[PDB]
């Protein structure tokens, strides 16, 4: 039986026509202390793929070297790995799926809300949840935990059916993923303005952004409004 | 002779384990292994011998990997090579996993070490029958060792073994005396392939594949990767206009 410590708080992800967009505010949240701040959601992993993690940070650093020791596995037991049977986000995904349920099961679960985003050695896109319960689901829309409800009706505009996605650009997408942020950030008490964006492509390759802010930050309605309703 | 061996943790009266002689009989029927320590890497060069034309050469290796930054390559009986790697690299993860740091490389020394003293100790399990030289980069800078299947190891500028460890040993030699730091690691690539062509002059029946690895702190950025392509052929070249 666990209960949560520190916690991260979302993940947005959506497809696109040559990749897929996977990004995260950045922060470790203990309940009503923001306490720790600047701590990184998205471990890429090879170089084809990025993974986000949102919930406890305690299972974040966990996976974090479980990853990292999936590379050094491939590279185990062959004279090349790293493209001659190079690595897949399906690997992944399944590894953690199979951990997580396990530990479900043993009662004492991996506290985790995961996104896997990448693009395959196929180069089609792979966009698919796990969590501590068990849940497995593909769609061209994801997000976790408050933004599964608040962030993503937004990016199901962008792109609703599977058949929609080679009508999003990576400029669409990214546009989109912005302003899935800036809804995050106004509306959920443990957001924070910092927010990092892996986009995934499958032509160019990783790109990485580090510390982005969040723009066009509207607030010039609020000195109009007065009262909490009624101004006597 | 006849007495304490048929087990290999009986001694003699002049103190010494003949079962665990033998396993250093049968590094010296296995290939030609070097390796050459550099004050920024360390090169890996192996004679993988070419036993037939059905063969497929630069596919079978006896290089193999330690976390993703220690080479390792093997003399001796092949699949017994296998196994003690094998070993290292749940060290490696292990290790990794706890402290959240590599591996040290005088750290790996001593472990490795011990696993094949646990099995010179026991009368009832065979000792290893192979040597492995080893080393790499890290944050303490380069290191390279060659442990004996006796359980024994040192540090090392240059360390050989197998048949041709005689010649390979004369050359390094001259490698010592003639750079005090043990040769940049760009040249020590060329020159470890020329110790290897000289040294198949005593496996000479049958054909031979030079494979090449590198770590080196500034050119392989820490981490161990193969050398290929237009290195490798230089590496060839070099070897070739001097053994002419």
């Amino acid at each position: 039986t666990q209960q949560p410590i520190v916690t991260g708080t979302s993940v947005i992800s959506m497809k696109y026509d040559n990749g897929v967009i996977i990004a995260a505010d950045n922060l470790g949240s203990y309940g009503s202390l923001l306490r720790f701040n600047g701590v990184e959601r998205l471990i890429p992993v090879g170089d084809n793929t990025v993974v986000g993690i949102s919930g406890d940070i305690s299972d974040m650093q966990h996976i974090e070297r479980l990853l990292k020791d999936l590379v050094t596995e491939n590279a185990y037991d062959n004279p090349l790995a790293d493209a001659e049977e190079a690595l897949e986000p399906s690997y992944i995904f399944e590894y953690l799926a199979t951990v997580m349920y396990q530990r479900r099961s043993k009662m004492n679960p991996l506290w985790n809300a995961i996104i896997v985003a990448g693009v395959q050695s196929n180069g089609d896109q792979f966009l698919r949840y796990v969590n501590l319960l068990g849940v497995t689901y593909s769609s061209p829309t994801l997000a976790t935990g408050f933004g599964a409800h608040m962030a993503n009706p937004l990016l199901r505009k962008v792109v609703d059916r599977e058949s929609d996605i080679p009508k999003t650009t990576v400029q669409v997408a990214e546009e989109a993923i912005v302003n899935a942020m800036r809804v995050l950030y106004y509306r959920d008490a443990r957001s924070s303005r910092n927010f990092s964006l892996a986009i995934i492509d499958k032509n160019t390759g990783l790109t990485f952004k580090k510390n982005l802010q969040v723009e066009n930050m509207k607030w010039d309605f609020a000195k109009d409004i007065k009262g909490y309703g009624t101004q006597k | 002779g006849t007495g304490y061996d048929l087990s290999n943790s009986v001694f003699s009266p002049d103190g010494r384990n003949f079962q665990v002689e033998y396993a250093v009989k049968a590094v010296e029927n296995g290939t030609t292994s070097i390796g050459i320590k550099c004050n920024d890497g360390v090169v890996f060069a192996v004679e993988k011998l070419i036993t037939s034309k059905l063969l497929v050469p630069q596919k079978n290796v006896k290089i193999q990997v330690v976390d993703r930054h220690i080479g390792c390559v093997y003399s001796g009986l092949i699949p017994d090579g296998r196994h003690l790697v094998n070993r290292g690299r749940e060290e490696a993860a292990s290790f990794k996993k706890l402290y959240k740091t590599p591996i040290p490389i005088p750290a790996f020394a001593d472990r490795l070490g011990q696993y094949v003293q646990a099995h010179t100790l026991y009368n009832s399990v065979r000792p290893f029958g192979v040597s492995t030289i080893f080393g790499g980069v890290d944050k303490n800078g380069a290191h390279l060792y060659m442990l004996e299947p006796s359980g024994s190891y040192w540090g090392y500028k240059g360390a050989a073994t197998g048949k041709g460890r005689q010649s390979a040993k004369a050359e390094l030699e001259k490698l010592v005396d003639h750079h005090p730091e043990g040769l940049s690691a760009r040249e020590a690539v060329k020159q470890a392939a020329k110790i290897i062509y000289l040294a198949h002059e005593d496996n000479k029946e049958k054909d031979f594949e030079l494979e090449i690895s590198w770590c080196s702190l500034s050119e392989t950025n820490g981490l161990h990767k193969f050398v290929k392509g237009d290195l490798l052929q230089e590496a060839i070249d070099f070897a070739q206009k001097e053994i002419n």
